[PDB]
């Protein structure tokens, strides 16, 4: 058996609080504000992913150069066995040549 | 306070109350007037509705070119029965019943 | 409208109706079920299915197609090789009629530019723009073009309606500087002077059959009676021309902008523009 | 703890339904059970069997 | 399967065709939902072809409420005593009317 | 004395502006105060919902980092050694105590670090749905407009009951110019309600407008939005960023 017998607490989301009530304004900044600014301004998150994209390897490498040098020890180690494995498998595995 | 209705029910001297109007404003074959001028447009749309209860929707203000258009709109009513009086209304048979609260 | 008055009769639009275009959105592939997944789609045993098949281009060991082909120089130099971007009489008179380009105005490639009529990409060795013969015929309009190449009978044309069409020289520095100049404005640095032809070069902007813009202004009148007179046209007489105060102006060699020396720093946000007195600043400027 | 709602309220629902068979209710008057008003039934009584009763002696 | 699965034989509730053909469906309870989304198909129903279904069906008593909130479900009972659901959730008004 | 309003851009030749009632909050039955003419290309576009939804997508994920890692068959701690050679004993092969396969290894396909889902739609699609969302809630008699957003007192009740008194619905947009110009009593009585909401006009937006049943906009930016709105079919292609001097563009 691994299905529940009571019924779980009613989870209440309030659809009407300041962050839902107010998203995406600003999303608009450069249309509408003689484009002093971009919508990429307003990303908030990591320094190496505002306003940018890319599959994983990617990512790993534009985070080792904007903050590889800012990284623990154990953390920059993975990081590079990570590159190093991303790259084996994405030039050398696969169905498509 | 008192929240207004939706019903409305057109009156059969109509096509003589607007024409009263339009003298205030505004020749014979008044009917195709044209509105093209918004100054008019405004005293006379707000004159029928200050005196028949009924503003026209921002919808149908461009629909409106001459006063034969405003007659058109003021000749189809406006039903303030929700689906909860209009289904018990229309003498269903006996062996049919509706619950609503 | 139409569909705006059907709008009305619907329920109110929302985050809970909308959709994506049919066709737009295809469908996800997963291997899950007896059709998608038992294989997966990846085939029997073998490297193909355990992604492990030689690199892009490897025939089995017998000599790849792409080396048992000898070299051959198709592309050797093509870093160096110089390109310029046509500028067809057509699209001259179509940029002309439709307001872009203004005739009564010298048109040199800034104002081409301005009015998206060519594209230049100085990054990828583009030195500028070449007037092409395509459209001499239907070409009727008074310009003073400043192009960097020319065919024979594109100078045809720009002439048999009393124009004048002169050929500069752009260094890829230079040149940057001319096609997007405001950028260069806002960088801060004083206006550079243009460099002058490579080696190779001199001997076509120092020759009046291409309207050089080094050549000697005396030796043009000999070229224009000899074009007209292969090309079967009476050469105008500019001089008397309402505006030929206009299609004289010219750019001496070493100046980018029309009026601005080099040396000059242009100073956009308060509308002014900054000149050096220093003796040694004027002397290398000047030269 | 999984976390979910549609599986507990479906086995909830499961449940109840096996609950409803071992121990059944007691049977009661089809007249106190909901949706029941005895004038349309009686109505539909006569006109099932294809005959026009008269109302107060049925 | 059959092994695994009841069974009956042949047969009709009170001779039915003998002496006089009766319906044997004597009630009918629709729940629909005044605002639920898989409410919509018995709305329509309800708004459009329930009418016709109490006139050409004049032995069964149609009852229709608004309190299931959620869900929509019809409840049919019969002469001889069976009670059949059908769930009405999600579906067309074509399919309703068929059901 | 009535408030009029015509439209400044130039309208194609061949389509007559649209048009709406400019009411006040100054009373409750103080609408139909004057007449505002729209221009027909930024209220009366085609209807055009799918573009609606790419430009509420787009407004919703270009912004979203997802933070979900998991540790993959490298990162979790241990994990060196062969746990048992591979001949001699009768059980599976193995070669590590953290494959994916084993209780407390890794995952094998899991959310890898922090996940960017960027990426912006041509701004001329963004703009059009903008304009696709004005005339949808026009078309449907929800937008309004206002000569000003002001009120006589800042008591949210009056706000909220007048909203009640025509109809508006549950939630309203106001829109308003210039962050700094709202007047004192919108901004008072704004704060304290919920679904009641008041942004400048350079926050507008798709979805903030879906959202919301009713949307109030004061003249000033009705104005303001046909200007920027219009602004962008019949401009050049860009030879560098806007945000660049050029002749034309403040
Ligand atoms: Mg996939
Ligand atoms: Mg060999
Ligand atoms: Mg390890
Ligand atoms: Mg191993
Ligand atoms: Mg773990």
């Amino acid at each position: 058996i691994g299905i529940r017998l009571t019924l779980p607490p009613p989870k209440v989301v309030d659809r009407w609080n300041e962050k839902r009530a107010m998203f995406g304004v600003y999303d608009n900044i450069g249309i509408l504000g003689n484009f002093e600014k971009h919508p990429k301004e307003l990303i908030r998150g990591p320094i190496w992913l505002r306003g940018w994209k890319g599959n994983e390897l990617q990512r790993c490498i534009r985070k080792r150069k904007m903050v590889g040098s800012r990284m623990f020890a154990d953390d920059l180690h993975n990081l590079n066995k990570r590159i190093r494995y991303l790259y084996k498998h994405f030039n050398r595995h696969g169905k498509f040549r | 306070p008192p929240l207004r209705s939706r019903a409305y029910t057109p009156p059969e001297d109509l096509q003589s109350r607007l024409e009263s109007y339009v003298k205030e404003v505004f020749p014979s074959n008044w009917q195709d007037i044209s509105l093209e001028d918004s100054r008019l447009k405004f005293n006379l749309l707000a004159h029928l509705a200050d005196d028949l209860g009924h503003v026209v929707p921002n919808s149908r203000l461009h629909q409106m070119c001459r006063v034969r258009d405003v007659l058109d709109f003021y000749n189809v009513p406006i039903q303030d029965r929700s689906k909860f009086d209009e289904l018990s209304a229309s003498n269903l048979p006996p062996n049919l019943k509706i619950t609503w609260s | 409208a139409r569909a705006l008055d059907l709008l009305r009769g619907l329920p109110r639009v929302s985050l809970a109706n909308l959709k994506p275009n049919p066709g737009s959105k295809k469908p996800e592939r997963r291997p899950r079920g007896r059709r998608r997944g038992r294989k997966c789609g990846r085939g029997h045993k073998g490297e193909r299915q355990r992604g492990t098949r030689p690199r892009l281009g490897f025939e089995g060991g017998q000599t790849p197609f792409y080396i048992r082909i000898p070299k051959y120089g198709f592309n050797e130099g093509h870093s160096f090789r110089r390109q310029y971007k046509p500028l067809s009489l057509n699209r001259l008179q179509y940029l002309i009629d439709l307001g872009r380009v203004d005739p009564s105005q010298p048109i040199d490639l800034t104002q081409l530019v301005n009015g998206r009529g060519v594209t230049i990409q100085p990054l990828k060795r583009d030195y500028g723009v070449q007037l092409v013969e395509e459209g001499a015929d239907t070409f009727t309009a008074k310009v003073n073009i400043e192009v960097q190449l020319a065919s024979e009978l594109a100078i045809a044309a720009i002439e048999k309606n009393g124009g004048v069409v002169t050929t500069a020289f752009y260094d890829p520095r230079s040149l940057d500087i001319v096609c997007k100049p405001v950028p260069f404005f806002l960088r801060g640095q004083p206006i550079p002077k243009r460099m002058l032809p490579p080696e190779e070069l001199v001997p076509y902007y120092t020759d009046a059959k291409n309207r050089g813009y080094l050549a000697d202004p005396a030796k043009f009148p000999e070229a224009r009676l000899e074009l007209a007179r292969k090309y079967g046209y009476i050469l105008p007489d500019i001089t008397k021309d309402e505006l030929f105060k206009m299609l004289c102006t010219r750019k001496d060699p070493r100046q980018i902008f029309f009026g601005l020396a080099p040396g000059w720093v242009v100073n956009m946000a308060d509308k002014k523009i900054l000149k050096p007195t220093d003796e040694n600043l004027l002397k290398y400027y000047t030269s | 703890v999984k976390k979910g709602f549609r599986a507990a309220f479906r086995f909830q629902k499961e449940l109840e339904r096996q609950r409803l068979l071992r121990c059944p209710p007691p049977p009661v008057r089809r007249s106190e059970k909901p949706n029941w008003d005895y004038h349309a039934e009686i109505q539909a009584f006569g006109h099932r069997l294809q005959e026009n009763f008269s109302l107060d002696l049925l | 399967t059959a092994r695994g699965t009841p069974s009956r034989f042949l047969a009709s509730v009170l001779h039915n065709g003998l002496g006089r053909y009766v319906q044997q469906l004597q009630r009918l309870s629709f729940s629909v939902s005044r605002d639920g989304a898989s409410s919509r198909g018995a709305r329509e129903f309800v708004e459009r072809e329930v009418i016709d279904f109490a006139r050409r069906n004049p032995g069964v008593v149609i009852y229709v409420n608004s309190r299931p909130c959620c869900v929509p479900r019809v409840v049919a009972e019969y002469l001889n005593g069976a009670v059949r659901e059908e769930s009405i959730h999600c579906k067309s008004v074509e399919e309703i009317s068929t059901l | 004395e009535p408030v009029l309003r015509k439209v400044e851009l130039p309208v194609p030749t061949h389509r007559r502006p649209v048009q709406a009632w400019v009411e006040s909050l100054r009373g409750f039955e103080q609408e139909r105060v004057g007449l505002a003419d729209l221009h027909p290309d930024v209220f009366a576009t085609a209807p055009r919902l799918d573009i609606l939804h790419q430009v509420a997508m787009w407004q919703k994920n270009f912004k979203r980092i997802s933070y979900a890692k998991t540790k993959t068959r490298a990162e979790v701690r241990g994990g060196g050694r062969k746990p048992w050679p591979q001949k001699g004993t009768g059980r599976a092969r193995h070669g590590s105590i953290r494959s994916p396969l084993w209780r407390g290894g890794g995952v094998a396909h899991g959310p890898r670090g922090p996940t960017s889902y960027y990426y912006m739609l041509p701004m001329k699609v963004r703009a059009l749905g903008l304009k696709v969302a004005l005339t949808v809630k026009l078309a449907q008699d929800d937008l309004h407009i206002m000569d000003s957003l002001e009120l006589p007192t800042g008591d949210p009740q009056y706000l909220t009951e007048l909203a009640h008194y025509r109809r508006w619905g549950d939630s309203v947009l106001l829109v308003d110019l210039t962050h700094e110009e709202m007047p004192q009593s919108i901004v008072e009585a704004t704060s304290r309600l919920k679904t009641f909401n008041l942004i400048p006009a350079v926050g507008l937006n798709v979805h903030s407008m879906l959202k919301h049943q009713t949307l109030v906009l004061t003249l000033p930016t009705v104005a303001f939005l046909e200007d920027k709105l219009l602004w962008q079919d019949s401009r050049y292609r860009p030879l560098y960023p806007f945000s660049l001097p050029y002749s034309d563009f403040p």
